[PDB]
């Protein structure tokens, strides 16, 4: 009597996977001020369990909700497979994983001499991965000179843009990168990034599974969770 | 890639 999920499924293992992704949204100053910021995430669950079951979600402030429409600290009969149990988004209490710092100093009217630091702001134990920070440069830039200690940059003169390209880093470091930009005679530093936690705080209590007409309780289902958080709009202003 | 356990 449900029109989202058939009556008569059985899996041999019921399994349960449980992704949260979030996607982290902040402006910041140049001298570290919160300008904006907030979370956009989801919570999509692949659900392999047998029968008819009834489950139970539950899991810091949330500001909007958006469940699917067989939800009703939330009850509901997941459909057979992928499919998203609610969207959210918070405010406050936000983690924000890097720390841009930018630091630009004038030379004449030919040069420009830039620095800018990267300070992960995570439990050690932790990497964050795909780090991708564009500086961009002038309309007038001449030619580039850059180096930096850790990955790869290059001067995407045509996007008229610097990428510096950094494969991991764990959180409670710091790495830098500084150029010389001559130029012919100011938007924001922005960051990709991923992170194998909810940036808003976000982790999951209990997920329960209710069969009260077939032969497993919650002690049954194996249970998985997965936490990813990346960048969306992440810029620093100078 | 890594699931971890939710208990």
């Amino acid at each position: 009597q449900i029109g989202w999920r058939r009556e008569g499924i059985k899996y041999r293992r019921n399994e349960l996977f449980l992704d949260v992704l979030e996607s982290v949204n902040l402006l910041m100053s140049p001298q570290g001020q919160v300008l904006s910021a907030h979370v956009s995430g989801r919570v999509v669950m692949k659900s392999y369990l047998s029968g008819m079951p009834e489950c139970k979600f539950g899991m810091i402030a949330i500001d909007d909700c958006t469940f699917h429409q067989c939800v009703r600290s939330i009850s509901f009969i997941p459909p057979d497979g992928e499919f998203e149990l609610m969207r959210y988004r918070t405010t406050k209490d936000i983690i924000l994983p890097f720390r841009v710092i930018p630091l630009v100093r004038e030379v004449g009217r030919t040069k420009l001499e830039v620095k800018v630091v990267i300070k992960s702001n995570f439990k050690p134990s932790l990497l964050a991965q795909k780090i991708e920070v564009r500086i961009p440069t002038p309309l007038n830039t001449s030619g580039v000179q850059v180096i930096c200690m850790k990955g790869k940059a290059k001067y995407k003169a045509s996007e008229n843009a610097i990428v510096w390209k950094i494969k991991r880093m764990a959180g409670m470091k710091e790495s830098q990168i500084s150029a010389e930009i001559e130029l012919l005679p100011r938007p924001p530093i922005s960051m990709n990034f991923e992170v194998p936690f909810a940036p808003s705080g976000l982790k999951v209590r209990y997920l329960k599974v209710f069969e009260p007409k077939l032969n497993y309780s919650d002690h049954d289902v194996i249970k998985w969770v997965r936490y990813i958080g990346r960048s969306g709009i992440y810029e620093t202003r100078c | 890639y890594c699931y971890e356990q939710l208990n």
